[PDB]
Formats: C-alpha cells, sequence, structure tokens
C-alpha cells in the first residue's frame, strides 16, 4: 500500500491479542506485526477494523 | 502451534506464542514427561468419544 502525504502515522483501533498478532521470527532480521484475519477471531472483536 | 504455556515440574519449555521446532521436540524427548498443565479455554475444542 502507497500513500499520497508524507506525515506522522498513528494506530487506531489497534489492540494486541485480539486483532493483531507480534510474532518473533527466529531469524534476526524479522521482526514484524501481523494483522489476524477478521474469521478465525473472537466474538468480541467482530466490528473492531 | 502452542497457543498456551507447557508447563511441567516448574520447568518452562514452550511460552506463550511460540513455534514448536524439532529442537523443542528433542528437549521433550530427553525430559521423559508425560504431564503438563493445560488451560479450560482448550478442553471446549476437543471431540469427545463416548
Amino acid at each position: 500500500v502507497i500513500t499520497e502525504v508524507s506525515g506522522f502515522v498513528r494506530f487506531t483501533d489497534m489492540i494486541d491479542g485480539q486483532t493483531i498478532t507480534r510474532q518473533t521470527d527466529e531469524l534476526t532480521g524479522l521482526s514484524s506485526l501481523v494483522v489476524l484475519d477478521s474469521a478465525e477471531r473472537t466474538a468480541g472483536g467482530k466490528d473492531l477494523r | 502451534t502452542a497457543s498456551f504455556d507447557i508447563e511441567a515440574n516448574g520447568k518452562v519449555y514452550v511460552e506463550k506464542g511460540r513455534r514448536i521446532t524439532a529442537r523443542h521436540i528433542r528437549q521433550l524427548e530427553k525430559d521423559d514427561v508425560k504431564l503438563i498443565e493445560v488451560p479450560v479455554e482448550y478442553i471446549a475444542g476437543k471431540v469427545v468419544a463416548k
């Protein structure tokens, strides 16, 4: 995804443990955040996007 | 995958949210354990037999 403007990035409606999974890869290069799909999530976060 | 913490006799083997690698499998072979602690939320995903 490419943006058209440049500025400060903020996290809106992003809570850990429900909609995003923070996994640590065994290689030292990869430490990234993964967004969970809206099918295998719990019942408390159906509208949280 | 390991969604819960595997605990037996006070020793930590695989933490929460960690992938199971064959080195951990070899550690489980070298430990000789067959009884761990499992929470309540893991039991509801199983299917009864009889």
